[PDB]
């Protein structure tokens, strides 16, 4: 079976240097690509970085660019991630995720269960209309995505209970990942994709978040809590 | 039938080979699509020509030629000018009827001018 093992979190001072060690087995890894995603104590998913197979092309967010470095050796499946001039902003919990074939119009199937920072003493948006939203047991609730520009019909769902690692739900708009019951549904093209659960269900009470997979840089949206009404 | 990985350097063109049985497939018209994940979809990029008999002539769509020789049996589909987002899992099939049958998984890599 596929495993993320995440290593090198703890706390660091202001201008402080970490390297975050991402252990992979159960695939080829020199087959897909890697990518990197912190979420903050209490808020929403934020993407970071991405590399290539062959690490000649390597992807950076705005916020990180220039401070933080993507690396991978795949001789021994491993992800790595160094972090300099680490601000007060780069508290967060980092997500080691594996890309499907492909990283444009690709998805995250497989995530790392996280390793815990704390910093101690072609740009496109996704928002979700509904930030909080409350539905009982069988209820039907339609989660909306709307993005800054045209993304074609490549945008990802994915599901975070709290306190674990993101899964992946529903890919390339409305393709539903191996393993996912049919409950779940997607839909949309262009800029307005909508994400549909017939009836709720117990384990279906947690967050979810849309992913914009058309430009190098798969930024998340802002988040949609779900709990009971 | 696992997958067969073809890299390039991004910007030349990228030349994908699928053999195949040319007495099987007889008469069967051959297609290059690209899957996006485990449980698809693999969405037609290009296929042969219409007409079975004329499969020699290639047939562009984009930036992706396809052109097959029902004698020798071997399809072979050109990716001018590579771009880093042409990379992914991609499938060889013949088509027959309304089923298809899959010829070979194709991984497509780029390479940043290695
Ligand atoms: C004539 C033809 O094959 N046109 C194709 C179309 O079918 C496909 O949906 C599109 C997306 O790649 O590319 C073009």
């Amino acid at each position: 079976e596929v495993q993320l093992l995440e290593s090198g979190g703890g706390l660091v001072q202001p201008g402080g240097s970490l390297r975050l060690s991402c252990a992979a087995s159960g695939f080829t890894f020199s087959y897909y690509y890697m990518g990197w995603v912190r979420q903050a104590p209490g808020k929403g998913l934020e993407w970071v970085s991405g590399i290539s197979p062959s690490s000649g092309y390597t992807y950076y967010a705005d916020s990180v660019k220039g401070r933080f470095t993507i690396s991978r050796d795949n001789s021994k499946n491993t992800l790595y991630l160094q972090m300099n001039s680490l601000r007060a902003e780069d508290t967060a919990v980092y997500y080691c995720a594996r890309y499907y074939y492909g990283y444009y119009y690709s998805h995250m199937d497989y995530w790392g269960q996280g390793t815990l920072v704390t910093v101690s003493s072609s740009d496109i948006q996704m928002t979700q209309s509904p930030s909080s939203l409350s539905a009982s047991v069988g209820d039907r609730v339609t989660i909306t995505c709307r993005a800054s520009q045209s993304i074609s019909s490549y945008l990802n769902w994915y599901q975070q209970k709290p306190g674990k690692a993101p899964k992946l739900l529903i890919y390339a708009a409305s393709s539903l990942q191996s393993g996912v019951p049919s409950r779940f549904s997607g839909s949309g093209s262009g800029t307005d994709f909508t994400l549909t659960i017939s009836s709720l269900q117990p384990e279906d009470f947690a967050t979810y978040y849309c992913q914009q997979s058309r430009s190098g840089l798969h930024t998340f949206g802002q988040g949609t809590k779900l709990e009971i009404k | 039938h696992n997958t067969t990985v073809f890299q390039g350097v991004a910007g030349q063109s990228l030349q994908v080979s699928c053999p195949y049985d040319s007495m099987k497939h007889w008469g069967r018209r051959k297609a290059w699509c690209r899957q996006l994940g485990e449980k698809g979809p693999c969405q037609r990029v290009v296929s042969t020509h219409n007409l079975w008999l004329l499969s020699f002539l290639r047939r562009w769509n984009g930036s992706t030629a396809i052109t097959d020789d029902t004698l020798g049996g071997t399809l072979t589909i050109t990716l001018r000018n590579l771009q880093p987002h042409d990379a992914g899992l991609y499938q060889c099939q013949s088509l027959h009827g309304s089923e298809a049958d899959t010829l070979r998984k194709v991984l497509v890599e780029v390479l940043a001018d290695g």
